């Protein structure tokens, strides 16, 4: 072996009985929830926000239909007009354009 | 067998003295800097050398 | 009532060493004046010093040049001690170009319009190989005190190319100062003192000029004592409320509810706003829908509110 790499980054939890323990990682959904928790939303608004951010894919686009989201709520007075407003508020988060229904909406936002 | 290319990068920086740094002689006398005084504030002899 | 000192018998031992004398002084004024002048001279005296150097073939301070004995770091350290004088300019550029065998000094620096090298024997490099060439451009700036090369960040406003080497700047020509108080030769007066100030510089500044500058600084500082006396920001907010393109039906309601700006809209909670007359469940959602398009959720809490 003419050229050998230096050791890659690795570690193991020491001085702790449950060895290697763990380490939490921040994903897109976790960051979206963290942002949601720090904006003024009603209880219904919070529920709608959680429901719509649960459906965010890895690429940042919504996989489920808005009408399907309304059906998922399964409660009166939560018609598509309210969920549209909540989703449009959610779209303007740190990854601007996240939770977009299609490419057109993403470019528009 | 797995790797394909390796790149190694070196960075060099200059560390200057500051109040937080530690300084010690070779007689067991150690300590940390408390303040970096200006020249005109330090004591001087009759020749004006601080 | 009080006698006044006059600068008499100014004498120059050497190019750097010098003596300044003030003959008439009162009982206690000698030490006060001496210490004040020493502090002013050692603290704040203007001068010119090397700011950055750009060598031909090098890229960073931690490199080497084929044909020169020293590293670029030692070249910069030697250049840091260069003593120059500039008239009428603060950003002169001193170009240097020399090839051959032997040490290179400040003597071979190209003769600029108004640039004087007080010490022309300052060795800054050593050339060892016959066919070796060196060529740099030295920028000299005028300053007042010690400025490290890391504190200045404003120089990063414009991109600097790879190859410009930043050196520290001292700007202080004065290196050592002492003073003594001796009995004056004036016999008609009861008891007078005399002040002798000895200074060691790098030859950049005149002794008399330094004394005048220190005295002027002291007087300008003392001028203040002679008369004491003395005994909603984000542009998205504060916009007209008729920028959201709301319905006609909500247009009348906002006027009745005394909402005239975008900012005052965002400070209302859902529970109490619904109690307002004839809002409508579906119409209120459109107000939230439009305000969501701007990123301002309903119910924000500000501190102060100007009329505009």
């Amino acid at each position: 072996t003419a050229g050998t790499p230096s050791g890659n980054g690795v570690d193991y939890q020491d001085d702790e009985l449950p060895v290697y323990q763990g380490e939490t990682t921040q994903s897109l959904q976790d960051y979206l929830m963290w942002q949601v928790e720090l904006t003024p939303f009603t209880d219904t608004d919070r529920a709608i926000a959680t429901s719509i951010v649960d459906a965010v894919d890895d690429t940042g686009y919504l996989t489920i239909q808005i009408e399907d989201i309304v059906d998922s709520i399964g409660d009166d007075e939560i018609g598509l007009e309210e969920v549209e407003a909540v989703l449009k508020r959610i779209q303007r988060f740190d990854p601007v354009g996240v939770a977009a229904k299609d490419l057109r909406d993403c470019l528009l936002i | 067998p797995g790797v394909l290319k390796i790149v190694k990068v070196y960075l060099a920086v200059k560390r200057r003295i500051q109040p937080g740094d530690k300084m010690a002689g070779r007689h067991g006398n150690k300590g940390v800097i408390s303040k970096i005084n200006p020249i005109e504030d330090m004591p001087y002899d009759e020749n004006g050398t601080p | 009532e009080f006698l006044k000192p006059r600068l008499v018998d100014i004498e120059q031992v050497s190019s750097t060493h010098a003596k300044v004398t003030l003959e008439p002084l009162e009982r206690g004024f000698g030490h006060t004046l001496g210490n004040a002048l020493r502090r002013i001279l050692l603290s704040s005296m203007p001068g010119c010093a090397v700011t950055e150097v750009e060598i031909d073939g090098v890229l960073h301070e931690y490199s080497t040049k084929e044909g020169v004995q020293e590293d670029i770091l030692e070249i910069l350290l030697n250049l840091k001690g260069l003593a120059v004088r500039v008239q009428g300019k603060d950003e002169v550029i001193l170009t240097l170009n020399k090839s051959g065998i032997g040490p290179v000094t400040a003597a071979d620096i190209t003769h600029d319009g108004d640039v004087e090298i007080v010490k022309p024997q300052h060795v800054i490099c050593h050339l060892t190989d016959e066919n070796a060439s060196i060529s740099m451009r030295i920028k000299v700036q005028r300053g007042r005190g010690y400025v490290p090369a890391s504190t200045r960040i404003h120089s990063e406003e414009d991109e600097r190319p790879i190859g410009r080497l930043l050196v520290d700047a001292c700007y202080s020509p004065v290196e050592r100062i002492a003073y003594n108080v001796e009995a004056a030769r004036v016999e008609q007066r009861t008891d007078l003192d005399k002040l002798v100030i000895e200074m060691e510089t790098n030859g950049t500044i005149d002794p008399e000029e330094a004394i005048r500058r220190a005295a002027t600084i002291l007087a300008e500082q003392l001028e203040a004592f002679v008369d004491l006396r003395d005994v909603e920001f984000d542009p998205i907010l504060l916009r007209p409320v008729d920028d959201l393109e709301l319905t006609v039906r909500s247009a009348n309601c906002l006027k009745a509810e005394a909402i005239h700006y975008i900012g005052d809209l965002v400070q209302r909670t859902e529970v109490e706003l619904l109690k307002t007359p004839n809002l409508g469940k579906k119409s209120l959602t459109e107000i939230k829908d439009v305000l969501a398009s701007r990123g301002l959720s309903l119910g924000m809490r500000l501190e102060n509110w100007p009329p505009a």
